[PDB]
């Protein structure tokens, strides 16, 4: 299983990724991966349990989620692996990413609907049923929120944090896991959420596909941070209420715990890393 | 020490909010949102984007929104 940029996949590859995705929306199977993620969107708080987010198991977690998404992608095309979008890299409306051949593109000025690509409300193949704001079709906003991307050399500044993470271990963090998640600092992955617009910006964000690209993005981070600081690992290792310990077994599945997701070798890996 | 209540109509949206943590309704309907540990908000529709006070949140809410109604959680 090799994990691909984005913006390295084949015309083929990317024909089936989104066939692929849009048989899991049409199967029904979807739309519970976006209902499970908003459960812990809205369960996740600083003072008391949690575990998707504003956590260390942050990363495990997402890591653990994008692979049940990977393998069920892969129970209807056995060749689709989930690809990831550097968002530092390719930073503008104009990147192949958002071509009416892959995700489509930004959503127009009066109502924030995407109007190409395949996941375009127009098409009939992608409604929007698990939602908050109860619109049905995909929203997007390309830096209509927020002006930039974060660049290389933030992403680095990142990269350079020694530790994995540290108390109080939720939004007030130090340290490399809030600093990716974006809580504190000049802010990764809560800016690109942000940065996207429409559902991206909510907790239906998986409504968007881009959801797993960004995410397989922050998880390949996450495998570079550790080969940038392989003296350094998860914290914390025991005894924490309300976090996930290094050996705890994480919700919703219960049967893994942070200590069974460090190591993405074990799944797959990356074409580099 | 929860934040005061609110009682506002906001770009044609009636907003409310009152300690319950804390609860938000537009046009009657609640929207979930949370109080991080430096004091900001978010909410679910607005929740990657910490904004100073809940109705700040319910505000950005109505924004998201675009006219259209709310739907429960
Ligand atoms: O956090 O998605
Ligand atoms: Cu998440
Ligand atoms: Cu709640
Ligand atoms: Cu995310």
């Amino acid at each position: 299983t090799v994990r691909k940029n984005q913006a390295t996949l084949t015309a083929d590859e990317k024909r089936r990724f989104v066939a692929a995705v849009l048989e899991l929306k049409r199967s029904g199977r979807y739309d519970e991966f976006v209902r499970t993620h908003n459960e812990f969107i809205m369960s996740d708080t600083d003072s008391g349990e949690r575990t998707g987010h504003r956590s260390p198991s942050f990363l495990p977690w997402h890591r653990r989620f994008l692979l049940d998404f990977e393998q069920a992608l892969q129970s209807v095309d056995s060749s689709v692996t989930l690809p990831y979008w550097d968002w530092s890299a390719d930073r503008t409306v104009r990147a192949s990413l958002w071509a009416p051949d892959f995700l489509g593109g930004t959503g127009r000025s009066t109502d924030g609907r995407v109007m190409d690509g395949p996941f375009a409300a127009s098409t009939g193949n992608w409604p929007i049923n698990v939602r908050v704001d109860s619109r049905t079709y995909l929203r997007r906003s390309l830096g209509g929120s927020v002006a930039e991307l974060p660049t290389r050399a933030e992403v680095e500044s990142v990269l350079a944090i020694s530790a994995y993470d540290l108390p109080p271990y939720n939004s007030a963090s130090e340290g490399f896991r809030n600093h990716l998640e974006g809580w504190r600092g000049v802010n990764l992955h809560n800016r690109v959420h942000v940065w996207v617009g429409g559902q991206m910006a909510t907790g239906v964000s998986p409504n968007d596909p881009v959801f797993w690209l960004h995410h397989a993005y922050v998880d390949k981070l996450w495998a570079e941070w550790q080969r940038r600081h392989p003296d350094s690992a998860y914290v914390p290792t025991g005894g924490t209420p309300d976090v996930v310990d290094l050996n705890e077994t994480m919700k919703p599945w219960n049967t893994v715990r942070p200590a069974d997701l460090l190591d993405h070798t074990a799944y797959y890996t990356f074409d580099a890393l | 020490a929860a934040p005061e209540s609110f009682d506002e109509v906001y770009k044609g949206r009636r907003i409310q909010g009152r300690p319950a943590g804390y609860e938000v309704f537009v046009d009657g309907v609640q929207l979930h949102v949370m109080r991080n540990a430096d004091g900001s908000w978010i909410s679910v529709v607005s929740h990657f984007d910490p904004v100073p006070t809940p109705r700040a949140a319910a505000r950005a809410a109505v924004d998201e929104l675009q006219g259209a109604p709310l739907l429960p959680f």
